[PDB]
RNA sequence: GAGUGUUUAUAGCCCUUGUUGUAAUACGUCCACUGGGGACUGAGGACUGCGGCUUCGUGCCAAGGAUGCUGACAUAAUGGU
RNA sequence: UCUAGUGGGCCAUUUUUGGUAAGCAGAACUGGCGAUGCGGGAUGAACCGAACGUGAGGUUAAGGUGCCGGAAUGUACGCUCA
RNA sequence: GAGAAGCUCAGACGAGUAGGCAGGCGUGGAGGUUUGUGACGAAGCCUUGGGCGUGAGCCUGGGUCGAACAGCCUCUAGUG
RNA sequence: ACUAUGGUUGGAGACAACAUGGGAAUCCGGGGUGCUGUAGGCU
């Protein structure tokens, strides 16, 4: 008998994407080789994010990319922006800057606006060819907690979270337990 | 046969010491407390106002808030499988500084002084404490201290 | 087997008394660790000293000066009974005081069901004068013309013939 | 560097002693067992356990 | 490595001899020589996991 | 194994102890008389009842009176029953004495000639007590704490003034006048 | 029979996942502090930010 | 024969110091000192490594896991049911 | 983040309360059974030892070595006739 | 090269009710595929024969039998 | 004194001994019978 506590035994990380996309598997195979044969943490980060699920790869907008690379103390003038996910369009930005963006997929409107503005859109294999180690690359992520489920996660007394309500308005969870005039307020 | 009063089972906990009743010393009100100070909680039975719960008696915490006549001692209490932060507002009569912090401050000052002195002298400093080392080798002498032979004493009546 | 050790110890010197006294004891223990344990056991009962607050400055095994000479050993002991405590005196004829102590322990265990933990050896001395001997059984062995028959024994055993299951003839005496 | 050296050394997986333990294994070495401090007798115990 | 091992062996013999002469000197003078307390201890677990 | 249960305001229904008198003999004794003491002491923790104490007191008193007379014993019962052992009524029932090991149960002081009489009396009194008891010949002068040799040296110096059964003993504490007036034979050593 | 309270397994259950310690954060919410202290610290922190911004802009 | 009453007489014990003598023996500890007997295992499958010997060579070795020399049977043996 | 089962417990050591006592009822600590096979106590849910993949070799724990039953009708000193 | 869903090296570990998860075995029907099996004998059944898998199970020899049946990738359920 | 840990320790039990550690109270005796910060007056 051996007295060993088994707490951190099974790793909780994906070693393979759940998707059955053949092209995604081809990208994973390419970046498995890149991560193994290069000492750059960028390739490992890309390979890890290739395994991630849809919720763990939130979309990003060209306005967000433009805002992040146009900061005053940024010096990200001509650097290529890389996101492992979908790049969406933001119609609120009437004029699109010239951006070099590499992503898994592009919205038709976003890709058209980038090309019309004079930028370039690249896939991950193209990004690997141009920057095999990720040099001079701005790696970005979308907002993970921007989805609906995180408005309700952690709901409880005095947590200020959104309840699961069939409808919205009076007569729907706006009574005893929500205000002082009705017994108590949460 | 169980009651949940605030001061239940505090008969000896909140008692004043023998020949220690009456006037409360006024140096307690003259002591200065700041946010971040480590203080001990010792409930005084004469001051009923601002009394902390019996659980916090004898505990140690950090002050986060300072008011006119009270402090904000912060404690961590076990409620099962976790610690929770308890923020108790306690009058300064039940609060005193921890002498360990004063000793630790003096130790830090001595360590820095030794560090600067060793840097000037160009030698080792040895700032890290060590546990009690095993006893070294000595040469205990017997002159004028000749050993005395001892024998077990026979049992006898001692009444 | 038991061994005899002399153990010299003292309290750890303090600010009050830089020169503590040295105390020596002659103890019978299977090994040095037990001898030191016995030394502290007896010292705790006499002086305000413990193992933590004291130290052992010397320990030496003692051998019999005359292991080839038959001697009479008088042993004074104090032992705890099931009811109370009694002091007794024993006499054993042996060549070593270690053997006399071992015989004393065996006799006490056989005749009083007294374990090692319940026996304290107060004193062991060697009897020199014939009239000093107290037990008549011991003193009867000092007769120069001593002659007794061979004590009864379970015949003569052999490593092979003793293990033999059957014998052709009944043994004689 | 005793701390680093000792931590690097994997704990020794000794076998059962050749010749066995004493009559009762779970009382103190002073009492006649195999527990507690035994001083230099650990060398003989390791000798029969190695 | 061989030079280090030779120096270590010489140190072991020198330490052992030095203790022997110090003990003999104490015996000759009639005083008592208390040696250095041990800094290394080997510990063996004798009880199971129950 | 029960917690101590003395007579208090919480339970005032404790019945009276069966044994009332505790001392028998020359209660107004003196220092010179009764120089030897004999003790009967239990060897273990028991719960001797007041009823058993009553029987032992009666037997000891009768035997000592008839065999040695009134003026040859000062027996007393050290045990005082305060603990209550409850018994269901057909709730306190009776009183028992809690005695540990080495606690004196019976103590008698007699003369040197009555040593055997006291030994015999306390030997016959063992049958009236639950458990095992032993008899010891005390080395102290009577019921006082001082041993025989210490007491005789104190008496020879003159530091003891009898006062009824007990006596007053000189100590190096207090005003000199209050002790010098009381003690004429006290030889204060100037050192 | 009801009222079967016991605490035999509660300590073992608590120690199975251990006694978790609260996450340490550099900044604590000022709602626990004095109202006057919090109100003044708002203006003090604000003025500090403008001073830093002005110094960086001039530099 | 049965008992003395003094210290080796025709015997012999006990206790001190001198040497031969650095006496042996027993015990404890150690030897990277050395001899035999018995049992179980042979995992891996070109080479690379760490060592030792060397005539200095893709040399030899007990050096990152067994090979070699023999014999009997083959309606026997070994396995499976 | 989501969710299952559970929400009748019991035994042993130690500290106890109520009871005449209980294989009784109720509290505290620890280890267990429940969900724990295996060696031992002739047997046994809790006791001792020890926590288990399929096997070979060696050595042990608790426990034993007259036969049943594997192992000294071993050694040394004593006591005991029922 | 070694189904990169692959190859190779090394270390530690292995009780389990209620309960959770994963990977697999078996059945009926549907789509695709296998110049798939079959009256020179399909399915089924019996077996004192053989083989594989830890196992759920599978393959095969012999006897009976007479008209349909199966392997692989998916779909599905009145599936043990 | 008491107490943490241990035994297939003793004892029918109460209890006790032992092993690795911690360690009182009370009594008695010896010594002593205020120290100190600030501001100012004093043959």
């Amino acid at each position: 008998g051996i007295d060993i506590e088994r707490h951190h035994v099974r790793k909780s990380q994906r070693s393979k994407p759940a998707s059955e996309n053949v092209y995604l598997k081809l990208l994973v195979k390419l970046y498995r080789f890149l991560a193994r044969r290069t000492d750059s943490r960028f390739n490992k980060a890309i390979l890890k994010r290739l395994f991630q699920s849809k919720t763990n790869r939130p979309p990003i907008s060209i306005s967000k990319i433009a805002a992040l690379t146009s900061r005053k103390s940024a010096s990200l003038e001509g650097k290529t922006t890389v996101i492992v996910g979908t790049v969406t369009d933001d119609e609120r930005l009437l004029t699109v800057p010239k951006l070099s963006v590499a992503a898994l997929r592009f919205t038709k409107s976003a890709r058209a606006r980038i090309l019309k503005a004079g930028g370039e859109v690249l896939t991950l294999d193209q990004l690997a060819l141009r920057a095999p180690t990720g040099s001079n690359t701005v790696l970005l992520r979308g907002k993970k907690h921007a989805r609906e489920a995180y408005r309700h996660f952690g709901f409880g007394p005095h947590k200020h979270k959104a309840p699961y309500v069939r409808s919205e308005g009076r007569k729907f969870e706006r009574a005893r337990g929500r205000r002082k005039s009705r017994a108590f307020k949460v | 046969p169980h009651s949940y009063g605030i001061r239940a089972r505090t008969r000896y906990t909140f008692q004043r010491g023998f020949r220690e009743h009456g006037q409360i010393r006024l140096s307690t009100y003259l002591k200065t407390y700041k946010v971040g100070d480590i203080v001990d909680i010792k409930v005084n039975g004469a001051v009923q106002k601002g009394m902390p719960h019996k659980y916090y008696h004898g505990k140690t915490g950090v002050v986060y808030n300072v008011t006119q006549s009270s402090v904000g001692v912060l404690i961590y209490k076990v409620v099962g499988n976790r610690y929770m932060e308890k923020r108790v507002n306690v009058r300064i009569e039940h609060v005193k500084h921890s002498k360990c912090r004063q000793d630790f401050l003096d130790r830090v000052k001595a360590n820095e002084a030794k560090r600067k002195e060793a840097k000037a002298q160009g030698k080792t400093v040895q700032l890290r404490r060590q546990p009690a080392p095993p006893a070294t080798a000595h040469f205990v002498s017997t002159e004028n201290n000749e050993p005395v032979t001892l024998h077990p004493v026979a049992y006898d009546t001692t009444i | 087997a038991l061994k005899e050790y002399q153990v010299v110890g003292r309290k750890v010197p303090t600010e009050h008394e830089p020169v503590p006294k040295l105390f020596r004891m002659r103890l019978f223990a299977p090994n040095e660790s037990v001898a030191k344990s016995r030394y502290w056991y007896f010292l705790k009962m006499i002086n305000k000293v413990k193992k933590a607050t004291g130290e052992i400055v010397a320990i030496n095994e003692i051998s019999e000066p005359k292991p080839l000479k038959a001697k009479v050993f008088g042993i004074w002991i104090r032992y705890d009974s099931r009811s109370g405590t009694h002091n007794m005196y024993k006499e054993f004829r042996d060549t070593t005081r270690v053997g006399a102590v071992e015989a004393m322990y065996a006799d006490m265990a056989a005749r009083h069901r007294a374990r090692f933990r319940s026996i304290r050896i107060l004193k062991v001395v060697e009897v020199e004068k014939k009239e000093d001997v107290r037990r008549n059984y011991v003193k009867q062995l000092l007769n120069p013309h001593l002659k007794f028959p061979l004590p009864h024994r379970r015949t003569g055993v052999v490593g092979l013939a003793g293990k033999k299951v059957f014998a052709p003839h009944r043994p004689s005496t | 560097n005793f701390k680093q050296a000792a931590n690097f050394i994997w704990p020794f997986q000794l076998s059962s002693p050749l010749g066995g333990w004493r009559d009762r294994k779970f009382k103190h070495f002073i009492e006649g067992g195999d527990a507690g401090k035994r001083d230099e007798h650990i060398n003989s115990l390791v000798r029969k356990m190695l | 490595i061989a030079k280090r091992a030779e120096s270590y062996d010489a140190e072991y013999r020198k330490a052992e001899r030095e203790q022997i002469e110090l003990g003999r000197k104490a015996r000759a003078e009639g005083n008592y020589y208390v040696p250095d307390e041990t800094k290394l201890v080997f510990v063996i677990r004798i009880r199971g996991i129950n | 194994k029960n917690k101590p249960y003395p007579k208090s305001r919480y339970n005032r229904a404790v019945p009276d102890s069966k044994i009332r008198i505790f001392d028998l003999g020359r209660k107004r004794a003196g220092v010179d008389e009764f120089p030897l003491c004999i003790h009967l002491v239990s060897n273990e923790y028991e719960q001797i009842t007041s009823e058993a104490l009553e029987a032992a007191r009666i037997c000891a008193n009768k035997y000592l009176v008839k065999i040695g007379g009134k003026d040859s014993f000062h027996l007393r019962v050290r045990a005082h029953p305060f603990h209550v052992v409850r018994i269901n009524k057909m709730k306190p029932n009776g009183l028992v004495a809690r005695v540990n090991i080495g606690q004196i149960l019976m103590s008698v002081r007699t003369k040197d000639s009555s040593r055997a009489t006291a030994i015999e009396a306390l030997r016959r009194c063992q049958y009236k007590f639950p458990g095992q008891q032993r008899i010891i010949v005390s080395k102290k002068w009577g019921f006082s704490q001082y041993a025989r040799d210490e007491y005789i040296e104190k008496r020879s110096r003159g530091e003891i003034i009898p006062d009824g059964c007990y006596a007053k003993f000189l100590n190096k504490r207090g005003s000199l006048q209050e002790k010098l007036d009381l003690f004429p034979e006290a030889s204060f050593n100037l050192a | 029979k009801s009222k079967n309270h016991t605490n035999h397994n509660q300590n073992k259950k608590a120690h199975r996942n251990g006694i978790k310690r609260p996450q340490k954060h550099r900044y604590d919410s000022l709602k626990y502090r004095d109202a006057k202290f919090r109100r003044n610290q708002k203006f003090a922190n604000r003025g500090t930010v403008e001073a830093i911004r002005q110094a960086k802009a001039s530099a």
